[PDB]
């Protein structure tokens, strides 16, 4: 109802780098009358992860 | 006319996927375009058969 995007649970720099994701936009009536807008959007990085002996 | 949900396919293995998501939604005076309209998700869990042997 006024496009606030935003995520649901946390990620790691550990597992992921970045992401591609679609926006779009369609009609209560089941249409899709202008183009869609793609998004970019990365993870970053802190030192978070320890260190650990071998 | 009912809101009751089928299967359309056996495509199905809880070995494999366990769950689904369907979106679904209401609307008034016969699904016309004045009609107004309510949407809603539904889960639908995979349950287990004996399909693997030991």
């Amino acid at each position: 109802d006024t496009g606030n995007l935003y995520c649901t649970r946390p990620v790691d720099r550990e597992q992921y780098e970045s992401f591609e994701i679609i926006a779009f936009a369609t009609t209560p009536d089941g249409y899709t009358p202008e183009l869609p807008l793609p998004l970019i959007i990365k993870i970053e990085d802190e030192n978070d992860n320890y260190p650990i002996f071998t | 006319t009912t809101g009751v949900i089928t299967t359309t396919s056996s495509q199905l293995d809880r070995e494999l996927i366990d769950k689904y998501q369907l979106k679904i939604k209401v609307q008034d005076m016969d699904g016309q375009y004045f009609g107004l309209q309510t949407t809603s998700t539904c889960i639908i869990n995979i349950d287990d058969v004996n399909d693997h042997l030991p």
